[PDB]
Formats: C-alpha cells, sequence, structure tokens
RNA sequence: AGGCGGGC
DNA sequence: GCTGCCGCCGCC
C-alpha cells in the first residue's frame, strides 16, 4: 500500500509535495541541506542558471539522486522535503529562504527533465486561437522576433518567420509573467501577456509551499512532545630623494608598478584629479615606496592642474591621532566599494574587460585571463609580474621588481 | 493664497464628499477610508503623516480644523494609521525633463505650447493604461503647477504588489536616461508599445518641435542637443561646420540638411545600412523630445504619498482639478477668483 | 567616500 | 522631533 502511494504520488519524477510522507531522517535533512545552502552559496555569489545546474548536478548523484526508478531515491526526496518543513517553519527569515532555495531546486529539476517528462508533470496556461493569432500577428512577431534572434541563434528574417508561424502562445494575466514584462520579451494587451510556463509554475509552487510552511508551525507544538526536537533545533542552526614628484612620472621609475597603479596615475594625468577612494590608493602606495612628505605635497598640487593639504599630510600620520597609515594591501583594496565611471582605484585584473585586459597586455595572456575568470587577481598579478620581469601587495610588487635591478 | 484663504477654502469650496466617496470605493464608510494614511503638509514646513478619517464629516473637520496648506493620499492599512502610536496606481509627469527643448516658457513658467508635452504624455501612457494593461477607471489631475498626476483606482491597479507597480513603471518608462547630451540608442526592433508610440508621436514632432518650439534654431542648442542624437562623428562634424558657416537655421532646415549631409557622405554598397540608422536615430529623437519623462519613484511603491485632487497650490493659486482632452493650465480656477 | 557637531 | 539638501571644522 505505501508503494501504491509512492507510485501514484510520483507518477512524475517531479512533485509538488501535496500530501504528507505516509538516521535515515537526520541523514536525509542533512543532504537535502546541504543541496539547498550550495544552492544559496552560488546565488549570493551571481552565478548564472547553468553554472549552478553544472555545480549541483554532481551533488544530486551524490546526496540526492534525482531521475531514479528506485522507491528509496525517491523516499528520500519526499521525507527531506518533509523533514526540512519542521525544520524552517519556525521563523519569517527561515521560512522565506527555505522557499527561495526550495523554489530555485523546482526550476533546476524541471530544466533536467526531457520534454515529455516536463508535458506529463503539468498534465498530473490557454493556448490563444488561431484567429488571435492571426490578428495580433505583427505585434507577436514584433515582440519576440528579438528573443528568436538571439535564444535560438535565427539570423535569417525567413527562418524567424517560418518558425514564428508554428509557435503557438499562451494567454495569462500579466501578473504571472512580470519579469518578462519588465524586459519587454511578452506582448500586452488589455491586462493579458501572449507569451514561460516554468515561472507560473515555480511561483504557484513557492506560494503553496510559503502556505503549507504556515500550517506545519500551527500544528509544530503538538510534535514537541516527540527524539526530533534537538535534529530540527541543529539543523534549523546549521543555516546560521631618488623618489620624488618628478622622478615618480619617469619610465625608470613607473615601469616597476603594478597595473593598478599605472591605471591610477593615467587617470591623474588624463583629469588632472582623482577621487576618494583613488587618491587615497595612490597616495598611500607612493609613501610606501618611500615618496616623503614634502615631495608629495608637491606631487599632488602640481598632478592637480583648504581641502587636500591636511589630508595628504593625514595619511602621513602628521595630524590628528598621528596614525601612520600603513599602504593597503590588494585584499584591502578589493575590499572598497568597486569603481564606477570616473572612478581609477581598485584591481584592474577585476575591474577592466578581458578586451581591455588584453590590449593592455599585449598563450601568456590566456594564463593571466584564466587567473581573472577564477576570481584569483593576485595570482593574475604575479603571472604578470613574472613574465614582464606571491604578491598581494602592490609596494611589494613595487620593491620586489626594484629589486631585480639592485 | 493666505491661511484665511485656505480656511475659506476648505470650508465652502474643497469637494470632500466626493473625494471620500472616491478613496471610500463604496456609498457606506469601509476599511478603505478609516484605514487610509493621509499627510498634511502645513505652511511651517511641518509634515504630519499616519492620519486618517471615518466619514465625510469627520475628513472636513480635520482639515478644517488643520489648514493644511495641502494633504497627500496614501495606502489603505490593516489598521488605522492614525492609531500607529499604539494603493491607486500612481503617475507624475512635470514639465522639468522637457525644459531643454521648449523656448515658449523659461523656469518655472508654463503655457498652451509647452503643455502640449503634458497632453502628449498623457495621451501616450492612456493607450498604454487601456490597451496594453486593460484599465478602465483612470483620471489625470493638474498639478497646479506645469505638471499632472494619474491615479488608476482600478481593483487590479489598487492591489499591485510594489514588485508588479515596478514592472509597470519599467514598461512605461522607454526614456530611463534623461541625459540630452547622449544618443538613447534604444534596442532594436522596437516593441510593439515603443513602436505604436512613435507613431502617435510623429504627427506632432513637426508642429510641435521644428516650428512652434524651434530649439536648435540657435546653434548652440543645435550642438548640445541635437547633434549628439547622432550616431555618426564624420556627419556630427560636417553638420557643425556647415552650420558655423551658415548659422540660425530654423530646427525645420537643420533637419533637412542632416539627410542632404548624410546621403553626400554615404555612398556606395553600405549606404543603405546608414539610411537606417540615421532614421533611427531620428526616431529615437523624436521619442526623446515628445515621449512620456514620468516621476518614477511615486509609481513604485503602495506607501508613496502623492498630492490630493483639488489642493491649492501654495506658489500659484491654482486648484489642483481633474483634466480633460480640452485642458491647458490657464483654465484652472484660481482660489482668488473663485472667492 | 563614511561618521559626528553647529548654522540656514 | 525627524527627515533631506547646501556650507564650515577637524577625525577616521
Ligand atoms: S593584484 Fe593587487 S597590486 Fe596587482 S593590480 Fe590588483 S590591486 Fe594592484
Amino acid at each position: 500500500e505505501e508503494k501504491k502511494l509512492y507510485a501514484r504520488l510520483y507518477e512524475s519524477k517531479l512533485s509538488f509535495y501535496d500530501l504528507p510522507p505516509q538516521e535515515q531522517f537526520e541523514i536525509w535533512a542533512i543532504d537535502r541541506l546541504k543541496i539547498l545552502l550550495e544552492i544559496e552559496s552560488c546565488l549570493s555569489r551571481n552565478k548564472s542558471i547553468k553554472e549552478i545546474e553544472t555545480i549541483i548536478k554532481p551533488q544530486f548523484q551524490k546526496l540526492l539522486p534525482f531521475n531514479t526508478e528506485s522507491l528509496e531515491d525517491r523516499k528520500k526526496d519526499y521525507y527531506s522535503h518533509f523533514i526540512l518543513r519542521l525544520c524552517f517553519c519556525r521563523s519569517k527569515e527561515l521560512r522565506e529562504k527555505f522557499v527561495r532555495a526550495e523554489t530555485f531546486l523546482f526550476k533546476i529539476r524541471f530544466n533536467m527533465l526531457t520534454s515529455t517528462d516536463q508535458t506529463k508533470f503539468v498534465q498530473s496556461l490557454q493556448f490563444i486561437s488561431n484567429e488571435e493569432k492571426a490578428e495580433l500577428s505583427h505585434q507577436l512577431y514584433q515582440t519576440v522576433s528579438a528573443s528568436l534572434q538571439f535564444q535560438l541563434n535565427l539570423n535569417e528574417e525567413h527562418q524567424r518567420k517560418q518558425y514564428f508561424q508554428q509557435e503557438k502562445f499562451i494567454k495569462l494575466p500579466f501578473e504571472n509573467v512580470i519579469e518578462l514584462v519588465g524586459n519587454r520579451l511578452v506582448f500586452l494587451k488589455d491586462g493579458y501577456a501572449y507569451l514561460q510556463q516554468l515561472n507560473l509554475l515555480s511561483n504557484e509552487f513557492a506560494s503553496k509551499l510559503n502556505q503549507e510552511l504556515i500550517k506545519t508551525y500551527q500544528y509544530l507544538p503538538r510534535l514537541n512532545e516527540d527524539r526530533l526536537l534537538p535534529i530540527l533545533n541543529h539543523l534549523s542552526s546549521g543555516y546560521t630623494d631618488e623618489i620624488n614628484a618628478q622622478s615618480v612620472w619617469s619610465e625608470e621609475i613607473s615601469s616597476n608598478y603594478p597595473l593598478c597603479i599605472k591605471n591610477l596615475m593615467e587617470g591623474l594625468k588624463k583629469n588632472h584629479h582623482l577621487r576618494y577612494y583613488g587618491r587615497q590608493q595612490l597616495s598611500l602606495f607612493l609613501k610606501g615606496i618611500g615618496l616623503s612628505a614634502d615631495e608629495a605635497l608637491k606631487f599632488w598640487s602640481e598632478a592637480f592642474t583648504k581641502e587636500y593639504r591636511y589630508s595628504f599630510r593625514h595619511n602621513y600620520g602628521l595630524e590628528g591621532n598621528r596614525i601612520n597609515y600603513k599602504p593597503w594591501d590588494c585584499h584591502t583594496i578589493l575590499s572598497k566599494p568597486r569603481p564606477g565611471r570616473g572612478d581609477y582605484h581598485g584591481c584592474p585584473f577585476r575591474d577592466w574587460s578581458h578586451e581591455r585586459l588584453s590590449a593592455e597586455l599585449r598563450a601568456q595572456i590566456i594564463s593571466v585571463l584564466d587567473s581573472c575568470q577564477k576570481g584569483e587577481y593576485t595570482i593574475a598579478c604575479t603571472k604578470v609580474f613574472e613574465m614582464t620581469h606571491h604578491i598581494a601587495h602592490p609596494n611589494l610588487y613595487f620593491e620586489r621588481s626594484r629589486q631585480l635591478q639592485k | 493664497p493666505s491661511s484665511s484663504d485656505m480656511e475659506y477654502y476648505y470650508k465652502s469650496l474643497y469637494p470632500f464628499k466626493h473625494i471620500f466617496n472616491w478613496l471610500n470605493h463604496s456609498p457606506k464608510p469601509s476599511r478603505d477610508m478609516i484605514n487610509r494614511e493621509f499627510a498634511m503638509a502645513f505652511r511651517s514646513g511641518a509634515y504630519k503623516r499616519y492620519n486618517s478619517f471615518n466619514s465625510v464629516q469627520d475628513f472636513k473637520a480635520q482639515i478644517e480644523k488643520a489648514n493644511p496648506d495641502r494633504f497627500e493620499i496614501g495606502a489603505i492599512y490593516n489598521k488605522p494609521p492614525r492609531e500607529r502610536d499604539t494603493k491607486e496606481l500612481v503617475f507624475d509627469i512635470d514639465m522639468d525633463d522637457y525644459d531643454a527643448f521648449r523656448t515658449c516658457c523659461s523656469g518655472a513658467q508654463v503655457c498652451s505650447k509647452c503643455w502640449k508635452f503634458i497632453s502628449l504624455a498623457m495621451k501616450i501612457t492612456n493607450t498604454a493604461l487601456r490597451e496594453d494593461f486593460g484599465y478602465k477607471d483612470f483620471i489625470w489631475v493638474f498639478s497646479g503647477r506645469r505638471g499632472a498626476h494619474c491615479w488608476v483606482s482600478d481593483k487590479r491597479a489598487r492591489a499591485l504588489t510594489d514588485v508588479q507597480r515596478r514592472n509597470v513603471l519599467d514598461y512605461v518608462n522607454v526614456i530611463r536616461d534623461r541625459n540630452t547630451d547622449k544618443r538613447l540608442a534604444l534596442k532594436r526592433p522596437y516593441h510593439p508599445h515603443l513602436a505604436r508610440s512613435l507613431e502617435q508621436l510623429k504627427p506632432f514632432f513637426v508642429s510641435i518641435m521644428l516650428e512652434e518650439q524651434n530649439p536648435w534654431e540657435d546653434d548652440q542648442h543645435a550642438i548640445q542637443t541635437l547633434l549628439p542624437a547622432l550616431y555618426d562623428k564624420q556627419l556630427i562634424d560636417s553638420l557643425k561646420k556647415y552650420w558655423l558657416d551658415n548659422p540660425r537655421r530654423s530646427s525645420k532646415e537643420k533637419w533637412n540638411d542632416i539627410d542632404q549631409i548624410a546621403t553626400s557622405l554615404f555612398k556606395g554598397p553600405k549606404q543603405d545600412s546608414h539610411i537606417i540608422k540615421l532614421r533611427e536615430c531620428k526616431e529615437d529623437l523624436v521619442l526623446m523630445t515628445l515621449y512620456p519623462k514620468l516621476d518614477v519613484e511615486v509609481t513604485k511603491q503602495t506607501i508613496h504619498l502623492l498630492k490630493a485632487p483639488f489642493c491649492i497650490h501654495p506658489a500659484t493659486g491654482n486648484v489642483c482639478v481633474p483634466i480633460d482632452e480640452s485642458f491647458a493650465p490657464e483654465k484652472a480656477p484660481k482660489l482668488i477668483d473663485l472667492q
């Protein structure tokens, strides 16, 4: 009877978890929880859906096999979901985090299904008539044309028109496809959007799951009589001078600078100024290379071809509390707010496009860019040092470059 | 208006019954009124949020007693706002973002000529609200100086979440970058709304922009707001030289010079690509000059306060009246004339 | 760029 | 009172 119930509850490889299930409790909850935490970790890192799918695919095979005919793997998926409802129902923040991660897990799994299995799951969204399609044909084609070009690689207009003739449209309230409306990817008429089915199913899933978590919380005090409380508490907590004002502009000295300092000097020469973070990054670097306080004031006054003198002396520990501020290392530089238009602070290995970096660097370039793509900016910078002659401080890059000539 | 003029206005003239019946959505007082936020702005610069009113009589008596220079309408809450110590979808359109394209008025002046910018903005927004969103129950209200407020009162519009309000705004707010020193470079092909809006605005471009406002007769202004709409540097440099050699050509002449110089510059098998691109730049400029330039903040959140219809404008004395197709700012009654 | 104080 | 903006004063 239990097997027949699970055969009926899982006619599809996907479920809305509508009916309650009729060491395993802890392991199955932990294994689902690890997948949900990896999803949330990838979402917080702004990874694309395809990168997230690639990372989670091996974790599914290990921790929570999807698409198996095994009754035990199907049981593990159900019971882990319902066990996590008991864990995450307790606070609004825990419910919102669980609904978000679980709805994203649903999206990934739906995309990993075959088109046949997706259709069966939907059966277990009204198409428009051919007349309504003919009436709206021009407006529907104008809206969808760009999507056919960029998503289906249909570069020729004849091929786009032929595809559009066969293509069906779904009529729904526009409130169900707000994300597609914001991007103008759907046609709008009289409060209806002409399409996105996965977003509708995901919103219904999220709404239903949130309602069921509230119901679960209302019944939870009856369960406080049971073995389970320590595990539920623990799982819920598991979620928780040679160098002078003139020489610093010369090739002899500047050939020793890392890319961030070259970028700051170029911005200063071009704009006759640097904004706050850039002034601090460059001022402290120049202090670190041995530019005296008096020469630094000459440098800045000359470069800016009441408001500034004090700040430059303060960087040298000559004012206020007299703290001799240490020059910034790469970690510190990277921690500052990201540079925008008109800013020159930061790290070019992170902040510049591969196109700009490649032009500056022109097999060696590919090696540097591979490090950049991985977020290993100091490794990319170390590679540039070695190829042009681990460093993680602009002043160490300069000092090492000078040591090679001494 | 003096403080006594405002007392007289609220005593004898302000349509409290009609505003109450509008905001209450029923003939009988309901939670749509009892739980609605009002903010009162006073002549002292004081600003009092979280007022709420139980009846037409309570609403009238509290506004008469308070004598505010204006009040602002907020959301319907789950509890009465006045007990705090224990919304219509709205659009705002002002003239400020059209100041770079008008010559008939300067600074905070308005006339029937530049009011055509607001009239076209209302026409294009109304087309989207009716045809794309299916809204039926909306009204435009004069802001009392040089703008207009839309109030969409459809039940579906009232119940929109801040995410849905943002999506409605992002659909209607085509001109996100208001800077006139740069080409818009709008996405091609145009979305159906934007294509329809262009065809609705095109018939007005010659009569409003090239003839009545004529903003590009001034060669410095043409260099600042007409030339940056073009895509090609050689065309821009050639037009700039040609207008330096031939000063004070009208906006209509300068508009034709663009096509004549482009036809002289772009020859051979690539000419059709340049012709298409120039047409696209001229179309983007029709939209830059005449398309609705909404205030984006007031629309985004359900909690945003907006000035009530029939408020007095404190600097002009104009009543913030409902707008019809015939409306111009000179038709708005002043409180002193009504007295 | 951030924080604190004063004035309009 | 708070909020927000503008100016000044150092600090960090
Ligand atoms: S890795 Fe460090 S030294 Fe190198 S360019 Fe980036 S911030 Fe500068």
